[PDB]
Order: structure tokens, then C-alpha cells, then sequence
């Protein structure tokens, strides 16, 4: 029986977010920062849903990236109160609060984002001035950005800030002139058509998918899979390890899905992680629910190995292509991204006055940004799926960002600093006029 | 134990609660009602006006495996691709096909 021929499996140990090491304020950066000529210093902060990155523009990468998340609480056992708001935060009791409403880029949490920006000015080195480059949501909401400029200003006395488009610094990083900017994040996906480097934002799009939904959609789909009763914790922590590691984007959905769970070969369309267990003539072989929940081999319940361990399989290809069939998959009840970036291409910037060699100008350049880009094939799909609907022989490119996560930080730090954002930055006296919704309209930041 | 010692220590070293932050201005207090919701701030206006809907046809999935489904169950409402499938979903427990159905993020609730 073909079971008896197969290998034994090959599996992977369960991953999850967790805590590594203390890192000390890095007081070389404060001594670097007076260092440098007046005027061309700012700390930058890409204030990202999955991971906030912090360092100063004089450097190539952030010095911080932790999470936006605090834990508070009193110990008991010991009468005082401790608070954490990093990765210090163990994600060990896990009081954990964030900073942002889950599943959206807007901040509304403000105790836990001021704790998180207590953190960030503490490990950079700070202690008693500095302007201060923030990023901020695409369309971030009015209430939410006065609230952040109030924290900066009355809080902490920054001298001057500025909020632009993590998206935006990322295609300018990359030297982008013109082109199509295709976002998929933690928090969404977002397409920017962006014209001699300014962004046309009011042709923007959102879709209200990214890698978080797509850590709680493999969450959902596994809990239905094991509803018996998984004996291990299932946590969107792990699946989000799991969607980086195994999934990747199909480049014939249905037809790469309709052969999926076929006997021959599933050995190793599957992929097996195994959760921490403690150690102490119609038949399953025929059957397709021991197959798409067990794959190739025999089951038995004795084994504590052999529980305690999911097999991804449909999921290693249905959870991304989320973005390309929100409705179908999951009653996301949205324009898919290739159906989005269609439009975008196809109606909206033709019909633009304004704009000239439109759509051919932006085919040119596509461009991919955000870490949930970085599923395999993603770039070839949405190639692929714009191709059929440009005219023949369109100059169509698909490019990605390098780094693209770490680079729409490159981009801020990169731009911090020039005439172009000085003449962008608000001052402390400038916002006690004007208040915390008045900005400065500019290439890289909302209107 | 020498082990939760030297746990007590690095719960210790990662504290922030026992620093003082010299930066922050002790005067400001915020209002403790700023933790708005997202629904609430955009409530309070009466630019998230970048949502798309689709009109495309919708292809059609089983939700149990995912798997292309030609059939819809007229009771349970599951779309499913086989009678092996179809033997399950009328043998689910009493609100295991809500839980499906919630996976689409339909509702009969
Ligand atoms: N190699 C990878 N392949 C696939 N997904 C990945 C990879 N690396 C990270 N991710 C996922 O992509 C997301 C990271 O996105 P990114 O850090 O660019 O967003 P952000 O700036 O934190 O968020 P936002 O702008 O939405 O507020 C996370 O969901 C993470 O799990
Ligand atoms: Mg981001």
C-alpha cells in the first residue's frame, strides 16, 4: 500500500511571536545625533501595525522594531506595578493591549501608542528635542492624527513633524518617478496611482485585506478543520508564522486547486507542524476528509505525535489568493487586486484630465510594496492577471520594492531631511496655531 | 530557585514602569475618553471613502475544504464538493455550521 512506501514525514516545530533578548538605550545614537550638521538630524518612525521601526536619518536601517503593543499590570505577589511595550512584552502574563483597532492601519489605542513612544525614545537614547518623521495611514483619520500630534507636541516638546505614507516613501526609496504603487500590508491593501511623484491620492484604493485577515482567516480555517478538538492552543500568532512560511500564491488557482488533495502526490503538497505535545473495503484510504485532514498516511488517536500536529494543505494556496477573490473565498464582498488596479489603469486614469500618457506611463512601472507582497509568485500572478486586461503589447512591468518591509523606512529617513519635507515640516508654534489636523500637503503624505 | 530568581531579574531589567521619563511633560494629562472607536470618530463627522466593490461572478468553493464545490446544501446553506462531504455536513454538531458559515462571515444569527 502506497503508505507503506512513503517516507516518514518531514515536519516543521510550531512558530510564534516570542521574546529573545533585553536591548539597552542605544546612547551611541544620541552622541551620533549631536554630531551630525544642524538642521539634518530627525528621528523616523514608521509607525507600522505589525512592527513600529524607529532610528535616526543619518543611518541605513532602524536602530527598533517591536511591536505596537503594551503590557501593564500590578504583580500580586510582589505589591508593585510593571509595564512593558515592546518585544519586552513576551508576544509572561501577556496583559497585552494595541495600539491599533485590529484589522485596520488607524491608531486608537493612544495609553498603549504613548507607552509604545515612551519605549522608542528610551531605547534611541533620549534623555533631557528632535523633529520627529511619522508615518501615517493612508486617508489616516482627522480625531486620529490631532491625537498623535498632541502626544508629540504637549507630551513630549518635539520641536517639528511631519506624517507621510509609508506606501509613498517606499516607491520614492526606489527611485519612482511615475508608476502604479501596489501596497499589501498588516493592516490592508492599497493601489496609489502616483503622477511625477506625487501621489493621486484621491484615485487610491483600499481593500481591507492584509496579513493580519489573512492570520485570522488560516486561524478560522483550522479550527474548522480540527473542529473534534485540536488539543493544541491554536493562536494568529502561529498561523501568521505559518502563512510566511508555507503559503504561496497559485499561478491557475482552480486548476492547481481542483487536483490539490489528490492521493498521488499530496505527500508533499502538504506541509505538518507539530505543536509542543507532552510525551507520555471503503476505508480512510479511499476517503478525501482523512486526506485533507491527515494526507497520505494512516491515522491512529494513540500517538501524541501524530495528534498535535495540522496539515495546511487547500490553505497553503486558498488563504492569498483571499486578495485576488475576496468575495468567493471570503464574502470580503470587495474588488479583487487585479480587479481594483484594472479599474484604476483601465477608467480612472484615462478619464483624468490632468494626466497624460495615461495608463502607458504607469504600466511601466507597477510596483510592489509591503510585506505581505512577499508570498512567492505574487508578482508573476498580478502580471499576469493586468496583462489580459491592458491592450496588446502594453509596456506592462511588475517590479518589487528591495526589503520591502525595512524600505518604506529607508524612504522616510532618506527624505527627512530635504528641502522638500523642511518645507513639509510643522513646527511646535505652528501647531499651537493651527492644531493638530492642519498639515503641511505634500508629495509623500495625505491631503 | 535560582531559575525564578533570575526571572524575577530579567522581568526586572525589561521594565519600563521603574524609569523615569525625563522627556515627558508631567503637566499634560490627556482626556481619558480619547480611545475613541474607528466607528465613533467617523460617527462624530456628521478619506476611508477608498473601499471598491465588485460585480464580477463570484466562483464557488467548499467550505468545508475549499475544494471547487458544484453543489449548495438547501438546508444548511454550506457549499460542498462531494457526497462524502455532503455526509458530514448534515452530521455536524448542533452549531458547527454557523461556525462554517462564519468563515465566509455569512450569518443566520
Ligand atoms: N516573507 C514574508 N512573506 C509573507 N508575508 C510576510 C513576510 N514577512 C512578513 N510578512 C507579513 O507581512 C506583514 C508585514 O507588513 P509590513 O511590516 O510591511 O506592514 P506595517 O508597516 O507593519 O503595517 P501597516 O502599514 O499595514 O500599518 C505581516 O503580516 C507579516 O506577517
Ligand atoms: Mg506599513
Amino acid at each position: 500500500e502506497p503508505w507503506k512506501r512513503l517516507p516518514p514525514p518531514t515536519v516543521y516545530p510550531v512558530k510564534e511571536a516570542r521574546f529573545e533578548k533585553y536591548i539597552p538605550p542605544q546612547l551611541d545614537g544620541r552622541e551620533r545625533a549631536l554630531a551630525q550638521p544642524p538642521g539634518q538630524v530627525a528621528i523616523v518612525i514608521d509607525n507600522g501595525s505589525h512592527s513600529v521601526r524607529a532610528g535616526w536619518n543619518f543611518e541605513d536601517k532602524p536602530r527598533l522594531a517591536i511591536p505596537p503593543i503594551m503590557s501593564k499590570y500590578r504583580d500580586r505577589k510582589m505589591g508593585k506595578t510593571f509595564s512593558f511595550a515592546g518585544s519586552d512584552c513576551y508576544a509572561a502574563r501577556s496583559h497585552i493591549r494595541n495600539a491599533f483597532e485590529a484589522g485596520t492601519g488607524i491608531v486608537s489605542n493612544w495609553d498603549v501608542m504613548e507607552h509604545v513612544l515612551d519605549y522608542v525614545f528610551v531605547k534611541l537614547g533620549m534623555n533631557e528635542d528632535m523633529p520627529i518623521v511619522m508615518t501615517e495611514a493612508v486617508a489616516n483619520l482627522p480625531y486620529s492624527r490631532k491625537s498623535m500630534s498632541e502626544i508629540i507636541f504637549e507630551c513630549y516638546g518635539a520641536p517639528s513633524l511631519v506624517y507621510g505614507i509609508d506606501s509613498l516613501f517606499s516607491f520614492r526609496h526606489n527611485q519612482g518617478q511615475t508608476g502604479l504603487v501596489v501596497s499589501s500590508s498588516y493592516s490592508a491593501t492599497h493601489v496609489i496611482p502616483v503622477y511625477n511623484r506625487k501621489a493621486l491620492l484621491s484615485q487610491a484604493i483600499r481593500l481591507n485585506w492584509g496579513g493580519w485577515h489573512m492570520a485570522e482567516y488560516m486561524l478560522k480555517l483550522l479550527k474548522l478543520k480540527y473542529y473534534t478538538g485540536f488539543p493544541g492552543k491554536l493562536n494568529s500568532s502561529q498561523t501568521e508564522h505559518m502563512v510566511r512560511d508555507f503559503c504561496y500564491v497559485s499561478l491557475d488557482y482552480d486548476r492547481e486547486l481542483a487536483g490539490y488533495l489528490d492521493w498521488t502526490g499530496l505527500e508533499d503538497r502538504e506541509r505538518i507542524v507539530q505543536y509542543p505535545y507532552t510525551e507520555e473495503q471503503r476505508d480512510w484510504s479511499k476517503s478525501l476528509l482523512h486526506a485533507f485532514r491527515y494526507g497520505p498516511r494512516p491515522f491512529d488517536p494513540s500517538s501524541q505525535a501524530e495528534t498535535h500536529r495540522v496539515h495546511l494543505n487547500v490553505e497553503r494556496i486558498r488563504v492569498p489568493e483571499v486578495l485576488f477573490q475576496p468575495a468567493a473565498i471570503a464574502g470580503v464582498d470587495q474588488a479583487g487586486l487585479v480587479e481594483i488596479a484594472g479599474d484604476i489603469l483601465c477608467q480612472r486614469l484615462p478619464s483624468l484630465p490632468g494626466i497624460q500618457d495615461a495608463p502607458d506611463a504607469f504600466l511601466r512601472d507597477v510596483f510592489l510594496t509591503g510585506g505581505n507582497t512577499l508570498f512567492q509568485n505574487f508578482d508573476e500572478r498580478l502580471r499576469q492577471g493586468l496583462m489580459a486586461l491592458l491592450p496588446v503589447g502594453a509596456p506592462l512591468r511588475v517590479r518589487r520594492a528591495q526589503d520591502a518591509i525595512l524600505d518604506a523606512w529607508r524612504g522616510a529617513a532618506g527624505w527627512a531631511c530635504t528641502e522638500e519635507a523642511k518645507a513639509a515640516w510643522i513646527t511646535r508654534e505652528e501647531y499651537l496655531e493651527k492644531g493638530g489636523e492642519y498639515i503641511k500637503e505634500h508629495d509623500l503624505g495625505n491631503a | 530557585q535560582s531559575a525564578q530568581a533570575a526571572h524575577q531579574a530579567l522581568v526586572e531589567q525589561l521594565d519600563l514602569h521603574s524609569i523615569h521619563k525625563t522627556f515627558r511633560n508631567p503637566n499634560w494629562r490627556p482626556n481619558q475618553r480619547r480611545n475613541k472607536t474607528i466607528k465613533a470618530i467617523l460617527g462624530e463627522s456628521q478619506t476611508n471613502i477608498e473601499s471598491a466593490p465588485s460585480l464580477a461572478p463570484m466562483k464557488h468553493y467548499c467550505d468545508v475544504t475549499g475544494l471547487p464545490a458544484p453543489y449548495l446544501d438547501p438546508k444548511t446553506r454550506l457549499r460542498y464538493h462531494n457526497k462524502e462531504i455532503f455526509a458530514m455536513i448534515r452530521n455536524l454538531p448542533q452549531g458547527m455550521g454557523e461556525q462554517f458559515l462564519e468563515a465566509r462571515g455569512a450569518h443566520t444569527v
